[PDB]
């Protein structure tokens, strides 16, 4: 089975494994690294999306929108302080 | 038609709205000219680098991607 | 083109399938994904160079993420990475 | 509340002594009364009286104290006075009653009020006023109101026709519904062919020449199908703004008994129209026909799209160029039993526009596609364009005055090749050369064609040019005559046309000026005024009433304003200027048909005499290339015929 | 929706529909039972049964249209057997 | 590449409907 | 909040100073609006903090100068 | 080929072979099959055009019997030509007598 | 189904 499905991961391990070469980050890359990277990428996006889903749901909207993302991002201090210099286009204060 | 927009385009009511969004209660009538200056400086800083990005592409047109590059690094520092 | 929106849709359906997403929000997610990726990768590279290493491994990224990431998110993500690579390698 | 006074009659003297013909915020114009400052006292809106006091002061200053004001400027002030006061008197005459209600008064009595709309005026003013005055001032309007209350020409009286379409064939009789004049064979054959096309079931195009009767023809046909085809359900006529009054006037003369309306104005106006004029017992809609402009469709797209329309009619239908136009979208979100597209020339530019038109008539029914397209000469495209021609011909009506009525005298048309001034040569070179210093001396190169074209008409389109010119003259600034010279010298076309204008002034000839550029039409307005000329301007900026009355006055035979100055985009369309013998164009557009339309503004059923047409062409400049491309576009027209 | 609306709905449904309106196994059973009366032991192409089914339905619906026209001519809405008999006789059957 | 050249009426097909006032 | 036409005319003016001939994607103008609004609002929140620290309801230009120095410089 | 010489699509050779095989006449002039093939494929082109329009109005990529029935009943000439003809998976033209409706 | 590991403050965004 594919490397992602072997890991159970929902991201293109092959792309990122390629990208690790394509970005010159190192002339060698070890097989777990793109897998480990994909795992944390999935985890990170899940955490934000969960909060943003609550934000849309709380606003009675099915559509997740920048407002709902921004509201989520600023409500978690960790995400907010992690993302303190990220600016959300059409994300209101 | 004598006035020039670059200063005037940013105007008392819009500044008032920005301040209200910024939670300001009341403002001195002097403030607007400071902010226009600051805005010019801020704008001036970013667009110069966008120009140089556009130069390195040798293109006449400036894209949002060039803006994103200039705005990315400059915004994080500022 | 080289974009994650399909993977965003996967995890979106996996996390809140009752929610749609604006293309704007989807693009923001793509920008977000790229930002965090280049942040962790650029760090791990410079750490590897500091360690005089021509290769990047799980340890480098596992260290880099613990450097970048807030303390809870770090150990949670670290555990997720170690679990995932354990499943991958045990397979 | 206070409303702003009709007139004034007898600074502290101005405040104490004088008297003003007030109006009030809740009372119709006929409730005007003469009132005084202390008699009214402090009342809501008194700043309007302050404004009028300031106006009256400056009126006194201009009329009486300023020694420079010339007698003709006093006559123009008297014109402004009497014309506005007469238009206030027209606001003092009703135009329409909308409904009737009886209401209780504070005395415990009751009175019957008619919801009255007023002339030159709309449903923002219109209000319930006691019939006691309506019945004596406009019993004709009372009769018409009682008709419009009761026509039974309404959506509920007609079915879903599409399942069946009976035949029709051409006829030779004057339409009996019509009061407004006398169709000839060509207008009647318009009616006939539209009826036949309807009887195939179809949607059609009318492209007998510009000014040849379409409006009267289309109202006669809509009357025929209402009466003959029982088309009692709503019809929507979409119209360019400037012509909306004339269309109304057509009804008001040709079938004045019909219950039809024009839809315009602020949200309040449109709301009061919808609820009072459209709705019965809010729904079913009181009117048979609604006039609208294009944008007022977008203003109520879904709302008006909720009506089951029986007929769409479209003036200047080339306004619908392509499927992606917001108008084209909205009109195809609407559903209708019939469509009819009116324009004295069926395509401006290109086969794709005609394809979009025929798709709007009969979507997908015509195999017109890029795969065969207008190579300038090609046996295959020339075959297929004749095949499309014969395919469409049952679905188009087209004629010239040359066919229709040889009585209508022809047009002289000529190009006037003219040389650049030195100023022109300098600036044009300074566009051919890239001189940022010259730009800094009076600032963008980002459209060189536009910069050089507008320069080529006039260097004063760069504001520093007037300074540097009149200063290098030195005397130019100093006097009106020196300004006039320093201006008119600066373009060879301006010199030539000034000579021609002086000739026409001695001739007494009546003339239309057209241009693409509003700033040039401003410079020319100033030239006319400093030359002491009597004229009107029209462009897309002047609102409905002033533009209308300007057209009316200029068409009035006593109009001493012998020149009309017009934009092309607004003024070149739809309108008849029968008082003008001559037309001049400062600059052709990319599109020739717009120029033909401008010509049509003179060239009309109503033109008494042979017209003369002149195009001001600068020597050795791009407009010659524009003209050749426009001629190629006309070659496409000649190919489709 | 006001009673009788069900009739209009059924009408518009079945005119929209093209599909067979009658149970197929009963039909095939009946036809082979009749055929046995003409001759024993016939086997059938299934497609033959389908063709016969289509013809039978088409003929019946034609007859029903004819009888509806008769019924409206009698200025009543209920179809009556005498209407069938008339329609058949006018068709000469 | 092939086309009718008979004269014909305009005709349209619609399967579908709504029970607008049956409530 | 801020008006695209004036804003973009200002932007083109400043660009014209550096290059003297430009073209712009409308997305670039949008991005500049978003950036400028966010930056200004943040600076307003700072200067308000300064004003209330000085126990004024009105913000003062001194508060702008101070905030810009402390955060920006 | 003969069909190509005529520019027809239909198989002139096949139809000539059938005209012999069908024993319609002891003699078959060479023009007969050309003329027949022409008018035949013209007829099919007509009804195909109508069925295509029906498929367009139903908004379907594939022509199906319903569309044929709709087209052929809607064209009075064809329905007259086909007054005793019927098709599988056809159906009545959707229609209700006005007196039945409220 | 993509469960979240962190235990975090509940939020109302409405
Ligand atoms: N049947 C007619 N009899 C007399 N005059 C007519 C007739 N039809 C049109 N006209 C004249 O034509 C003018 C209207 O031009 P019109 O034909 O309505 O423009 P278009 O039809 O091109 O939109 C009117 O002023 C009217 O005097
Ligand atoms: F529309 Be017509 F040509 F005035
Ligand atoms: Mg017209």
């Amino acid at each position: 089975k594919t490397r992602s499905s072997r890991a159970g991961l929902q991201f293109p391990v092959g792309r990122v494994h390629r990208l690790l070469r394509k970005g010159n980050y190192a002339e060698r890359v070890g097989a777990g690294a793109p897998v480990y990277l994909a795992a944390v990428l999935e985890y990170l996006t899940a955490e934000i999306l969960e909060l943003a889903g609550n934000a849309a749901r709380d606003n009675k909207k099915t559509r997740i929108i920048p407002r709902h993302l921004q509201l989520a991002v600023r409500n978690d201090e960790e995400l907010n302080k992690l993302l303190g210099r990220v600016t959300i286009a059409q994300g209101g204060v | 038609k004598v006035l020039r927009d670059n200063i005037q385009g940013i105007t008392k009511p819009a500044i008032r709205r920005l301040a209200r969004r910024g939670g300001v209660k009341r403002i001195s009538g002097l403030i607007y000219e400071e902010t226009r200056g600051v805005l010019k400086v801020f704008l001036e800083n970013v667009i110069r680098d966008a120009v140089t990005y556009t130069e390195h592409a040798k293109r006449k047109t400036v894209t949002a991607m060039d803006v994103v590059y200039a705005l990315k690094r400059q915004g994080r520092t500022l | 083109k080289e974009s994650y929106a399909i993977y965003v849709y996967k995890v979106l359906k996996q996390v809140h399938p009752d929610t749609g997403i604006s293309s704007k929000a989807m693009s923001i997610m793509n920008s977000f994904v790229n930002d965090v990726f280049e942040r962790i990768a650029g760090e791990a590279s410079r750490l590897a160079h500091y360690n005089k290493r021509s290769t990047i491994t799980s340890r480098e990224i596992q260290t880099a993420v613990r450097l970048l990431l807030p303390g809870e998110l770090a150990k949670h993500a670290v555990s997720e990475g170690t679990k995932a690579v354990t499943k991958y390698t045990s397979a | 509340g206070i409303d702003i006074v009709i007139n004034h009659r007898l600074l502290n003297n101005c405040k104490e002594n004088y008297e003003f013909l007030i109006k009030w915020t809740d009372e119709s114009h006929l409730h005007n009364t003469w009132e005084t400052y202390e008699s009214i006292g402090q009342v809501r809106g008194l700043k309007r009286l302050d404004n009028y006091c300031k106006q009256f002061i400056i009126e006194d200053q201009q009329v009486r104290l300023d020694p420079y004001v010339t007698a003709e400027d006093i006559e123009i002030m008297d014109m402004e006075r009497e014309r506005r006061l007469d238009e206030f008197e027209e606001f003092h005459v009703p135009e329409r009653i909308i409904d009737s209600q009886r209401a209780s008064l504070e005395d415990g009595t009751s009175q019957l009020q008619y919801l009255v709309k007023w002339r030159r005026l709309n449903y923002d003013e219109a209000t319930w006023e006691n019939a006691t005055d309506i019945v004596k001032l406009a019993p004709e309007q009372v009769k018409h109101f009682q008709n419009r209350e009761n026509s039974k020409i309404l959506p509920q009286y007609s079915s879903n026709y599409t399942s069946q379409r009976p035949r029709f064939e051409k006829l030779s009789v004057q339409p009996p519904f019509i009061k407004g004049g006398e169709l000839r064979d060509f207008q009647l054959t318009g009616i006939n062919w539209m009826a036949f096309l309807w009887s195939k079931g179809d949607n059609g195009i009318l492209a007998d020449e510009m000014g040849l009767g379409k409006t009267v023809q289309t109202v006669a046909f809509i009357s025929w199908l209402i009466f003959a085809r029982r088309q009692n359900g709503p019809h929507i006529i979409v119209v360019p703004l400037s012509t909306m009054p004339a269309w109304l006037d057509t009804f008001e003369k040709w079938a004045p008994d019909l219950n039809c309306i024009c839809y315009m104005g602020n949200q309040k106006s449109r709301d009061t129209i919808r609820e009072y004029e459209f709705y019965t017992n809010p729904k079913t809609m009181k009117f048979n026909v609604l006039l609208t402009t294009y944008e007022y469709i977008l203003k109520d797209r879904a709302e008006l799209g909720s009506i089951k329309w029986q007929f769409m009619a479209v003036d200047e239908a080339h306004r619908l160029k392509n499927a992606e136009s917001s108008l084209y979208e909205s009109l195809n979100s609407f559903k209708v039993a019939n469509r009819m597209l009116i324009t004295g020339t069926p395509l401006q530019n290109n086969i794709k526009e005609l394809a979009a038109l025929v798709n709007f008539l009969m979507p997908g029914r015509f195999t017109i596609d890029q795969e065969i397209d207008f190579e300038n000469q090609d046996e295959e495209q020339e075959e297929y364009i004749h095949d499309l021609h014969r395919r469409i011909q049952p679905f188009i009506l087209r004629r010239l005055k040359k066919d229709v009525e040889k009585s209508l005298p022809s047009k002289t048309e000529r190009i006037l090749r003219v040389e650049l001034s030195d100023v022109q040569t300098e600036y044009y070179k300074n566009i051919l050369t890239k001189n940022y210093s010259a730009l800094t001396a009076g600032f963008s190169l980002l459209n060189i064609m536009n910069e050089l074209k507008k320069a080529s008409n006039h260097p004063y389109l760069f504001d520093n040019a007037e300074e540097r010119v009149l200063q290098k003259f030195g005397d130019g600034k100093m006097t009106r005559e020196n300004v006039l010279r320093g201006l008119i010298m600066s373009s060879g076309k301006m010199v030539l046309l000034d000579q021609l204008l002086t000739r026409l002034k001695k001739d007494g000839h009546r003339v239309l000026i057209f241009s693409q550029m509003v700033r040039m039409l401003d410079i020319l307005g100033d030239y006319l005024s400093i030359k002491g000329i009597n004229f009107q301007r029209l462009d897309g900026t002047v609102p409905s009433a002033q533009r209308r009355i300007s057209i009316d006055h200029f068409n009035s035979p006593d109009s001493n304003d012998f020149v009309f100055l017009l934009s092309t985009r607004a003024g070149g369309l739809g309108i008849n200027l029968m008082t003008a013998d001559t037309v001049v164009i400062f600059d052709s557009d990319w599109n020739p048909q717009a120029d033909l339309q401008a010509m049509a503004r003179a060239h009309r059923i109503g033109q008494k005499n042979h017209v003369m047409v002149y195009r001001l062409v600068s020597k050795d400049t791009v407009e010659e290339e524009v003209l050749e491309r426009a001629r190629k576009k006309m070659i496409l027209e000649y190919a489709i015929i | 929706y006001r009673p009788g609306t069900v009739a209009l709905r059924e009408i518009r449904r079945y005119q929209k529909s093209t599909e067979l309106l009658i149970r197929k196994l009963p039909f095939q059973r009946l036809v082979r039972e009749i055929a046995q009366d003409f001759k024993t032991d016939l086997r059938f192409q299934s497609s033959a049964v389908m063709a016969l089914q289509e013809a039978s339905e088409a003929y019946l619906v034609a007859l029903f249209e004819d009888t509806n026209l008769c019924a409206i001519h009698a200025k009543r809405v209920t179809i009556m057997p005498k209407d069938i008999q008339l329609a058949r006789r006018i068709r000469g059957e | 590449t092939r086309f009718s050249n008979r004269q014909n009426k305009t005709v349209n097909y619609n399967i579908d409907y709504s029970d607008d006032d049956l409530l």
